[PDB]
RNA sequence: UUCCGUUAACGAACGAGACCUCAGCCUGCUAACUAGCUAUGCGGAGCCAUCCCUCCGCAGCUAGCUUCUUAGAGGGACUAUGGCCGUUUAGGCCACGGAAGUUUGAGGCAAUAACAGGUCUGUCAUGCCCUUAGAUGUUCUGGGCCGCACGCGCGCUACACUGAUGUAUUCAACGAGUAUAUAGCCUUGGCCGACAGGCCCGGGUAAUCUUGGGAAAUUUCAUCGUGAUGGGGAUAGAUCAUUGCAAUUGUUGGUCUUCAACGAGGAAUGCCUAGUAAGCGCGAGUCAUCAGCUCGCGUUGACUACGUCCCUGCCCUUUGUACACACCG
């Protein structure tokens, strides 16, 4: 009996499902993984053993107040995916949409280089160094 | 930088022990050296 | 109606099919032990073994 | 029958009847040879031909449960597997699940086949017999494989779903996947007697 | 079925499996497991295996627990 | 006087049993012999004392040092160390006749409580992974 | 006036070893002399696998080479001098005499 | 005494006596760090630090003289590197650490000479009367 | 082509076998502080508490110590004994015993004759030819050998609940360790660090130190709940560190993030008969760095068969032949 239970929850244009435990159901958000999810789901101060669904919005509120400043809640440097940006020089968590933004920002960068990583990937070859006789 | 004492090659190298000669003429050489084939 | 009846293999005689993977068998009927006739066996079988037979009319030839 | 002698400490090994006469020699379950603690015994079987008619058959049906490559070789699970099995088979029949499992091999093997033999000077495929230990061999196959075919992506636990077969295929009821192989197979037997 | 997801409709905790379902589901034989029951009737587990909890809590039904999860119940005896 | 220090082999596991004329108690490697800890083996391990009765060990302390092999190995191994250990106790200090006795009901469950098995891991040879099996042959 | 004097022994021959070894150890017993041994030291085995052909082709074929090397060590009790007397017999081709003083 | 106690049950007595006995420090970074190099998420119990100090004080209690660079092959494990074959890995050295000094700053064992660690007697001495008290 | 025997053959030579290596049994022999077990002493901890009892530590002129470990000398199996089939020969099947009764298992070695098999790119092995200074010689710098619409071969990871994740728990064997510069090859121990990695005090040329090699699968208790899901981990972004003279078409190892195909696979096709297949990890070779490979090693441990000549081939005989580069005639 939740009864105000949620299925869907649009948390950060993502659609959340409200049928999953938390720590899952964040993931869903492109820039979260299963450690970040948990690392929210343990600075908010949430039960995990709890369905996201049956939440509180209080709760909720607090896990975006951790997902945008995880500088703020002692998150450490090295848990970032933008550690030492080049753009600004931030250790930022990048989110939903901003990791495509930021992505196609870098191979747009790397394209008006000439860089060789850009030309690797404006023709579609693989980028990495991995062999392409019979791969692909 | 590291060759058959034997011959002076570059492949097929057997470094270890100290042994330090190619496959070949560490085979030509194994009876006189003392390696024995028992199996 | 058929009635599944019983028999026993008292002698085994050899090892027929094109890969030798049937055995031909002489089998002896329970109820009646005075009829003896030749059966072909599918799988491991010795002296001894007992052979349900959903029918017991069709026997088998010399070397089938 | 002074045997007291307990599967697990907990089956009596006593009072298992088979009926068949047929494969009475070939299910070792009814002389005190044959009893045991657990169905792991590390046998040196194989090495002659009808030997495994001597393995004890809840051996036998845990060697036949350890299939399929990513369980090759993990034996102390599939022991467990029928351990489990076996507690939920008394927790439906309140009955000594030995009995169960004997009468479900009985029930579950064929006595028809057909295959291609040449007959005169043609080859086409005739009906043949099948042997006791061949019955057995095959009874087990067809159980096994009928629980581990439900258990596949499924929330059932192999446990349950082999269980659910053994007490279906000891009924002789045509659900189980045992019951309907067999007379799959004696149908096509009979089909070319 | 979807007894995981099924976990916090208002039935769920409202009378369902409060002896207004499992009266009867270990008793078609008097004694089923719930661990069984999980396809029987066709609701699965943990939404379900935290309810094995609250029947022992609740005392209604004796259980054992083992390796892969396996667990057990009689209904009253 | 009694004491007998008995083995028992397997694969490459061996234990060996230490015997002492004390009240009951059986330990490997220190623990009792209720908590050897594959426990789904565990009633192989006590097939000897069930075999036997706890009555026939009511005079003697057991020590079982157990090494090597694997998990199954070593609970084999351990079977093999109190059959051959208490055979070895009724023949020194009991009665010839009453070990004979031990011997037969040991031996009519299993020849392999007093018989290690001779099976060893078939080497390796070359042109595939494994003793007999061969690397996949293609031809075109 | 007593030393622990460890005299360690090596070879590739199992028998051309076993022979001074037991010379050793008999010369020093006529000297009514401790002799704490022979102590026999795990076999070690030296091996390489080779491929036999020169150039790859045909069937992969490997030959294993092996060099067996044992480790013999007797003890005793003396001064260096009697010993240096014991150890001064004719020693069999490959065998090390490699006498020390232990702690 | 300890051996004579099944070491699972054992250990989650010892865990909860460590817990409701005083306390210990516990770091600013027990609820972010996965305990291994190959590990996937934190530990799943919010109360492991102190499973993993009752765990890993029967191992200097069985044993003596085990440095950091044993216990983190002690609880190291299978890594497995997606689509290259699986290996053997090493947890981390930090945690096994830390525990061992607050075993230290807490006197149930100590740093030993000849390197490793070793139980002390007043260590021995509460973890028999706690395994005294284990069904 | 092993033997009995037959017999225009008699007597011999190779190959098979014998032989050698490893594994399997030995409370029998020789021993062992670079292996240990036992007892006794002291030390700790429990406790009917004072002793006794249990579990560890430590030291020796404890051993009428060598069971366990190591490695030497030997012993042991010969089908020896029994039954049945067989010239009742050579042999075969069955059985008690026994560690072992397929030659006990597994290898090494291995005939005549041949191939236009592969190797001139292992060899200052070699004939002939070509070049030999503006070099096809040598050395330096940079690039390629790795490029990618595509077809093929050996493989690695998987498609999940007989599972993944997270605790607890914990059992091997084979091997390896160049003065390795002034701590250096394998690296214990202590401290810093989330990891990666770093600093310091050290051992070992080794049954002595790494390393009783504290391996994984497995076992255990939880979380997941049939969902391309928490299965799977490709592709990719940012960032840290390591090796090396230099890491760019990412050497490699870490952290966070990105979450592709893949729903057990058509025709075809490979390997396999017992500690085997399969599963699991470990070592060595290569090596400054890099193992999805190869060569070994242990661990867990089955299904089926104990046949046949149907398919693919092989050996011997008889037979046909217009084949002899030999039916790809
Ligand atoms: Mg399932
Ligand atoms: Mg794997
Ligand atoms: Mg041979
Ligand atoms: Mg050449
Ligand atoms: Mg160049
Ligand atoms: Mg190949
Ligand atoms: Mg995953
Ligand atoms: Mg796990
Ligand atoms: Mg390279
Ligand atoms: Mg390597
Ligand atoms: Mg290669
Ligand atoms: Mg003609
Ligand atoms: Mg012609
Ligand atoms: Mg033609
Ligand atoms: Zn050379």
């Amino acid at each position: 009996a939740g009864e105000e239970f949620q299925h869907i929850l649009r948390v950060l244009n993502t659609n959340v499902d409200g049928k999953q435990k938390i720590m899952f159901a964040l993931t869903s958000i492109k820039g979260v993984g299963r450690r970040f999810s948990n690392i929210v789901c343990k600075k908010a101060d949430i039960d995990m053993n709890k369905r996201a669904g049956e939440l509180s919005a209080e709760e909720m509120d607090r896990l975006m107040a951790v997902v945008h400043n995880p500088r703020q809640f002692k998150v450490p440097d090295w848990f970032l995916n933008r550690k030492k940006d080049y753009k600004d020089g931030r250790f930022s968590q990048v989110v939903s949409n901003a990791v495509d933004m930021k992505l196609r920002d870098d191979l747009e960068r790397l394209k008006k280089i000439r860089n060789h990583r850009g030309l690797r990937h404006y023709w579609g070859v693989r980028v990495r160094g991995q062999h392409t006789k019979t791969t692909g | 930088s590291r060759v058959c004492r034997v011959c002076g090659n570059s492949h097929g190298l057997i470094r270890k022990y100290g042994l330090m000669c190619c496959r070949q003429c560490f085979r030509s050489n194994a009876k006189d050296i003392g390696f024995i084939k028992y199996r | 109606d058929t009635q599944v009846k019983l028999a026993v293999v008292v002698k085994v005689m050899g090892r027929t099919g094109s890969r030798g993977q049937v055995t031909q068998v002489r089998v002896k009927f329970l109820d009646d032990q005075n009829r003896l006739i030749m059966r072909n066996v599918k799988g491991p079988v010795r002296e001894g073994d007992i052979l349900t037979l959903l029918e017991s009319e069709r026997e088998a030839r010399r070397l089938r | 029958p002074g045997g007291d002698v307990k599967l697990f400490n907990r089956w009596t090994f006593e009072d298992v009847q088979v009926s068949d006469i047929s494969l009475n020699d070939y299910l070792a379950v009814t002389s005190m040879k044959h009893y045991t603690f657990l169905p792991h015994s590390a046998g040196r079987y194989s090495a002659k031909r009808f030997r495994k008619a001597q393995c004890p058959i809840i051996e036998r049906l845990t060697n036949s449960l350890m299939m399929h490559g990513r369980n090759n070789g993990k034996k102390i699970m599939a022991v467990r597997i029928i351990k489990h099995t076996m507690e939920i088979i008394h927790l439906l029949t309140d009955a000594n699940p030995i009995q169960i499992i004997v009468d479900a091999i009985i029930n579950s093997g064929p006595r028809e086949d057909a295959t291609r033999i040449g007959s005169a000077g043609v080859v086409r495929r005739q009906a043949v017999d099948i042997s006791p230990l061949r019955r057995v061999n095959q009874a087990i196959y067809l159980l096994t494989t009928g629980a581990r075919e439900s258990a596949f992506r499924n929330v059932k636990t192999i446990a349950e779903c082999l269980a659910d077969e053994l007490i279906n295929a000891a009924k002789g009821s045509s659900n189980s996947y045992a019951i309907k192989k067999k007379d799959e197979i004696e149908r096509v037997a009979k089909a070319n007697r | 079925g979807k007894q995981k997801e099924k976990v916090n409709n208002a039935v769920l905790f409202d009378q369902a499996t409060y002896d207004k379902l499992l009266t009867e589901v270990p008793k078609y034989k008097q004694i089923t497991p719930s661990v069984l029951s999980e396809r029987l009737r066709i609701n699965g587990s943990l939404a379900r295996r935290a309810i094995k909890d609250l029947m022992e809590r609740g005392l209604i039904r004796m259980v054992s627990i083992h390796s892969s999860q396996q667990i057990f119940t009689r209904a009253t005896n | 006087p009694g004491t007998v220090q008995c083995f028992g082999r397997k694969k490459t596991a061996v234990a060996v049993a230490y015997c002492k004329p004390g009240r009951g108690l059986i330990k490997v490697n220190g623990a009792p012999i209720e908590l050897i800890r594959p426990e789904m083996l565990r009633l192989k391990a006590f097939e000897p004392i069930l075999l036997a009765g706890r009555s026939r060990f009511k005079d003697i302390d057991m020590r079982i040092r157990v090494r090597g092999g694997g998990k199954t190995s070593q609970i084999y191994s351990i079977r093999q160390a109190i059959a051959k250990s208490l055979v070895a106790y009724y023949q020194k200090y009991v009665d010839e006749a009453a070990k004979k006795e031990v011997k037969e009901i040991f031996a009519r469950y299993d020849r392999t409580l007093l018989v290690a098995d001779p099976r060893r891991c078939e080497p390796k040879k070359f042109g595939g992974r494994g003793a007999r099996a061969r690397f996949q042959k293609s031809y075109r | 006036v007593q030393h622990r004097i460890r005299i360690t022994l090596s070879s590739k021959s199992v028998k051309n070893l076993e022979k001074v070894c037991s010379d050793l150890v008999k010369g020093a017993k006529e000297k009514q002399l401790k002799v704490k041994g022979p102590v026999r030291m795990p076999t070690k085995v030296l091996n390489i696998t080779t491929r036999k052909s020169p150039c790859g082709e045909g069937t992969n074929t490997w030959d294993r080479f092996e060099m067996r090397v044992h480790k013999r060590v007797i003890d005793l009790v003396s001064s260096p001098d009697v010993v240096k007397q014991i150890t001064s017999i004719t020693i069999e081709p490959g065998v090390e005499v490699e006498v020390t003083i232990s702690d | 005494t300890v051996k004579d106690v099944n070491p699972h049950e054992f250990v989650k007595a010892y865990s909860a006596h460590l817990k409701r006995s005083g306390k210990m420090e516990l770091p600013e970074w027990v609820d972010i760090v996965k305990t291994a190099r190959f590990k996937e998420l934190p530990p799943s119990d919010a109360d492991w630090y102190y499973i993993r100090a009752a765990s890993m004080a029967r191992k200097i209690y069985l044993r003596q003289g085990i440095g950091i660079g044993g216990f983190q092959k002690i609880y190291g494990g299978r890594q497995r590197n997606g689509s290259r074959p699986p290996h053997f890995c090493k947890s981390s050295g930090a945690v096994s650490r830390n525990i061992l000094q607050e075993l230290q700053k807490m006197g149930i064992i100590d740093v030993d000479p000849k390197g490793g660690r070793l139980i002390t007697s007043q260590g021995r001495r509460d973890l028999d009367q706690v395994a005294g008290t284990v069904p």
